[PDB]
């Protein structure tokens, strides 16, 4: 019906539906180069490998950002709407998990799907993010 | 043995600091500051002649009637030399305001006063791990190395090996620890 459409070459086009972005287009998802701080922000509060929450990653944004002043420190308001940029693309997922404390409580933990290896050749075209690492 | 000491720490912070700056570009708003009579502030002149006469025309006495405020206001920085100090701090209140005799409010505020003018986790854990890698040392000395190794070992708080330095600086200086050899390191 595509050749009735247009009045394996589909298998050709479902895959590059599933492959990207983390050769290519990732920087596509950074337009922002804040975008690209944010991200290098997530991967540097996985050092503890825990419930990666919102607010601990905001916590080694704002503790990061006072020693090297890239940026001014933004809003916890504007870290919810800019980790939501993250998302759509299908990058980093956000799930509410378990914390036991009162009740079955949903802190929201992250996940990213990108290595340090396609981490590294993204950053070095960068020398902003340099001081960050 | 030091009767008063003062922290003059910054902080720096919004809502403070520009109004220090404010208030030293106030004078640079105009070439001469003419307008510097219309506050409340003493003249230089009034202000010694004032200091100059009541330190040689008072002689003020510490009554027993302030001794029940005094003894607490020395329990809570016990919980010799501070209790001299805030006597003359006392008779120095009494030496302002014109007064022959000590009253009970005027220590209130003097106590106020050194508790507002002076307002471990890391070397905790250096020491920890000194008296480890000595255990597993069968005592012998921690390595400059494997010091710095185990204790950025951990990523949870990060011990720069900077910082490390420091801090094994300040507890061999504390002498709780001893560290020989600038190419190595000592438990």
């Amino acid at each position: 019906e595509i050749y009735e459409l247009e009045k394996l070459n589909y298998i050709a086009k479902v895959f590059s539906k599933f492959v990207n972005n983390n050769s290519t287009r990732t920087r596509i998802a950074k337009l922002n180069i804040q975008q690209k701080l944010i991200l290098c922000t997530i991967i540097q509060s996985l050092k503890l490998n825990s419930d990666a929450t919102i607010d601990e990653s905001f916590d080694h944004y704002i503790k990061a950002i006072t020693k090297t002043d890239t940026l001014a420190p933004l809003q916890r308001n504007e870290f919810l709407e800019i980790c939501t940029i993250l998302e759509t693309c299908g990058l980093v997922s956000i799930k509410k998990t378990k914390c036991k404390g009162k009740t079955k409580r949903f802190v929201d933990k992250i996940d990213v799907d990108l290595d340090m290896r396609e981490f590294y050749d993204e950053m070095t075209k960068i020398s902003i993010l340099k001081p960050f690492l | 043995r030091f009767d008063l000491v003062y922290l003059v720490l910054d902080k720096v912070d919004e809502k403070n600091d520009r109004e220090l700056a404010k208030h030293l570009t106030n004078l640079y708003l105009e070439d001469k500051p003419e307008h510097i009579s219309q506050d409340d502030v003493l003249p230089v002149e009034f202000l010694t002649m004032y200091i100059s006469y009541a330190k040689e025309h008072i002689h003020p006495i510490i009554t027993e009637a302030a001794k029940t405020e005094l003894v607490r206001a020395y329990v809570g920085m016990r919980k010799t030399r501070q209790l001299e100090s805030m006597i003359r701090l006392a008779e120095a209140h009494a030496k302002m305001k014109l007064k022959n005799v000590v009253e009970l409010e005027d220590v209130q505020e003097a106590v106020r006063l050194i508790r507002s003018a002076i307002k471990r986790k890391l070397q905790e854990d250096l020491s920890r791990e000194i008296m480890n890698v000595l255990k597993d040392q069968a005592s012998d000395s921690m390595s400059f190395n494997e010091l710095i190794k185990q204790i950025n070992e951990h990523s949870q708080d990060r011990v720069e090996s900077s910082d490390i330095q420091e801090a094994l600086s300040r507890l061999q200086q504390e002498d709780k620890v001893i560290v020989l050899g600038e190419g190595v390191r000592r438990s």
